[PDB]
RNA sequence: UUUCUCCCAGUACGAAAGGACAAGAGAAAUAGAGCCACC
């Protein structure tokens, strides 16, 4: 489904790493929330829609967890 | 701005506001010592035959210098408990509401668009 | 590197994940058919395996592993 | 020789000494903050310190629609449509909280006041906030945009059709018949064009101001 | 030019003579203690005053643009 | 002084189940940090809200004035506006419904933004 | 000129529940007297 599923694994791995790098927030919920986010959206998508979802995640990945602090 | 009558645009996702209705949403009361209602002033709006408090976020009345004059009157619905009726606000909302006296953090949190 | 050590550790990390049912958690346990694993399951299983052994596994061949022994071989030859 | 509007004093009983003192402060401030030359219709981006925010500046881009005030209190208004909302902000030239002034596009419009643009179509008033500055020619007059904007239905803020307004940038023909213009022309007051009691000349004052401003430099 | 800058409005038209005296409000009961008690005498010329006198809060022109930091 | 790190540690001490903190870039003219907090019950929400304000007043902030508490009347959403951070405290279930974190984390991509709808307001005649 | 909020202070007081003063600050409102830098 995705343009490249390798990004999904790499993207998900980075999100988990950011959770361990996130101090002010509660580490507990973030891990669960990210897992829920991946399950709800990525499982069923179209190529064009999937591109937006992964693209926003890449910016989310590359922007200090998209402002999460 | 919004005052007695003064049909306003309901900038909210509240069910009553979101649902189209044949009569425009007007105001019945201004929750201020003065009779004039401006941005940040609570009002008693009317929606779908119901009376719901609304918070003014924009007005067409000429304002002070260095401020943007809105071309439409925009309001945000607020519940009796003080929480906003709607979970999101679409029109850009001025950030001066934070410094304005009153409880505006809830509405600002619900307002993603800030100008 | 110890091939036996990787196999038990690879099996151990597979056992750690709770969602998958280790009814038959053999060294040749298949994912699509033996365990009925969806795309989400295989992704997460690689994540657990990746964390233990220093990740650096790309999904280009990870989805092709389809069993713990195959990744054991992939882990063994990449270290 | 471009003499900025604020320097020109208006007719009245105000003391000339006030203008002399005001001009000196204006010249002193101009050194700290450079005020670029611009006219109504030019698109400008101005950087100003944000009071609500802490240590954060903001830049707003819009077409200049009106110039008002004189001296240190002179202000300029620029208009733009943001998120589909027409917004006009009045900026005081000499306010200490204006960090920088950038003229993204220096140009002039058919009319000296662009209040009718509110009655015009949104596209004529829409401008990209992030649009980069375009090149300008120093030894030339500012480009004059002669495009005639199209109006919205007849109900307007003001009766632009009336001869007194004399708006030359409106496509009246499309929305107004020639008979309607004649009805508007009933308020011509032709003697007003020939009446010398309503004339105020600042040419001599403008010329005198030029040397004084240059001398301070 | 012997020009005093006073907050607020003053009744009358421009160029109209006015009478100025020290504030009689209770709060400013004794302000003449730190001011010239009889008056300021330029004849003495103990120390020449600056041409323009500013209040501390007042922002003088030619100062750096005020940033709300 | 009262800063971001102290408050969140105080939030942990009073056992805040879920805390969200979003920084704001200089371009956006809002508070530098936006904070969202979860609390099991309205009694817990009242207790934690009071604790942070009491610590804030005690922890220097002399230059800053006292901070009024907003939303105490509501049993599901309490928000306190501090000098450098705003903490929005709510129940866990209320947290998902509002999804304040999505609004700030996804500045323009938040799902609830699309949920807003438009209307028409014709005259009677 | 009048009202409201804050501060004083969750203090004084009180077993607790609960909860002040005075002094100070900020908001408005109206009345009176004015003013045109801006709108």
């Amino acid at each position: 489904a995705p343009w490249s599923r390798e990004a999904v694994l790499c993207l998900y791995r980075a999100l988990l790493r950011q959770g361990r790098e996130l101090r002010y927030t509660d580490r507990d919920f973030y891990f669960a929330s990210i897992r829920r986010e991946f399950r709800k959206n990525q499982k069923l998508e179209n190529l064009e829609a999937r591109e937006k979802q992964l693209e926003k995640g890449l910016v989310f990945l590359h922007s200090k967890l998209g402002g999460l602090i | 701005a919004v005052q007695k009558m003064t049909r306003v645009r309901v900038v909210d996702n509240s069910a009553l506001g979101s649902t189209p209705y044949h009569r425009p949403p007007r105001c019945i009361h201004v929750y201020n010592k003065s009779g004039v209602g401006k941005v940040g002033d609570q009002i008693l709006l009317a929606i779908r035959g119901q009376k719901k408090k609304a918070l003014i976020v924009g007005h067409r009345m000429p304002g002070s210098r260095m401020t943007p004059k809105f071309d439409s009157n925009n309001v945000v619905l607020i519940e009796d408990n003080g929480n906003p009726v709607g979970t999101r606000i679409k029109i850009p909302i001025p950030t001066s509401l934070r410094r304005r006296e009153g409880e505006y953090s809830k509405v600002l949190a619900i307002a993603q668009n800030f100008v | 590197l110890t091939l036996d050590g990787i196999k038990d550790r690879v099996l151990y990390v597979l056992k750690l994940y709770d969602k998958i049912d280790p009814e038959k958690l053999s060294v040749n346990s298949h994912f699509m058919k033996d365990l009925g694993l969806d795309s989400l399951d295989q992704v997460e299983i690689i994540m657990a395996m990746e964390d233990e052994f220093g990740f650096e596994i790309p999904d280009i061949d990870a989805e092709k592993l389809m069993c713990p022994q195959e990744i054991v071989d992939y882990i063994a030859d990449k270290k | 020789r471009f003499l900025s509007p604020e320097f020109i004093p208006p007719r009245g009983r105000t003391n000339p000494l006030k203008f002399k003192i005001e001009r000196k402060d204006m010249l002193d401030r101009r050194k700290v903050l450079p005020i670029p030359e611009f006219y109504v219709g030019s698109i400008l981006r101005v950087t100003t310190a944000d009071p609500y925010a802490s240590g954060k500046t903001s830049q707003f881009l819009g077409i200049c629609i009106k110039r008002s005030g004189n001296g240190l209190g002179a202000t300029f208004t620029l208009r733009n449509t943001i998120e589909g909302q027409g917004v006009e902000i009045c900026f005081e030239l000499y306010n200490p909280r204006i960090q920088e002034i950038q003229v993204v596009k220096l140009e002039k419009r058919l009319d000296d006041n662009l209040l009718y643009l509110r009655d015009a179509l949104p596209e004529y008033s829409t401008f990209d906030v992030n649009m980069k500055p375009v090149p300008q020619e120093a030894c030339q007059e500012v480009p004059v945009n002669k495009l005639k904007v199209k109006m919205k239905p007849k109900p307007w803020s003001k009766r632009w059709e009336r001869p007194n307004f004399n708006i030359k940038g409106i496509r009246f023909d499309l929305a107004l018949t020639e008979e309607q213009m004649k009805e508007a022309q009933k308020w011509n007051k032709p003697w007003i064009e020939f009446d010398m009691m309503r004339e105020y000349d600042t040419s001599k004052i403008e010329a005198a101001l030029w040397e004084e401003i240059e001398a301070s430099k | 030019h012997n020009i005093i800058y006073v907050n607020g409005s003053v009744p009358g038209h421009k160029n109209c003579l006015v009478k100025i005296k020290d504030s009689t409000l209770p709060a400013y009961k004794d302000s003449c203690k730190n001011l010239p008690f009889p008056t300021y005498f330029p004849d003495g010329d103990e120390e020449e005053l600056p041409e323009d006198l500013f209040d501390e809060s007042v922002w003088q022109p030619s100062e750096p643009s005020i940033t709300f930091a | 002084k009262f800063d971001i790190d102290m408050l969140v540690s105080l939030l942990r001490q009073e056992n805040a189940r879920d805390i969200c903190v979003i920084q704001v870039p200089p371009e956006m003219r809002y508070t530098d940090y936006f904070v969202i907090g979860s609390g099991t019950s309205t009694r817990h929400l009242h207790a934690m809200v009071h604790y942070l304000v009491k610590m804030y007043k005690h922890l220097k902030c002399r230059s800053d004035p006292y901070v009024k508490i907003e939303g105490k009347d509501a049993d599901d959403w309490l928000c306190v506006d501090f000098g450098s951070m705003v903490i929005h405290l709510m129940l866990p279930e209320t947290r998902e419904t509002y999804e304040l974190e999505k609004l700030w984390t996804l500045r323009s991509f938040d799902d609830q933004l699309a949920q807003i709808a438009a209307e028409t307001l014709p005259e009677d005649f």
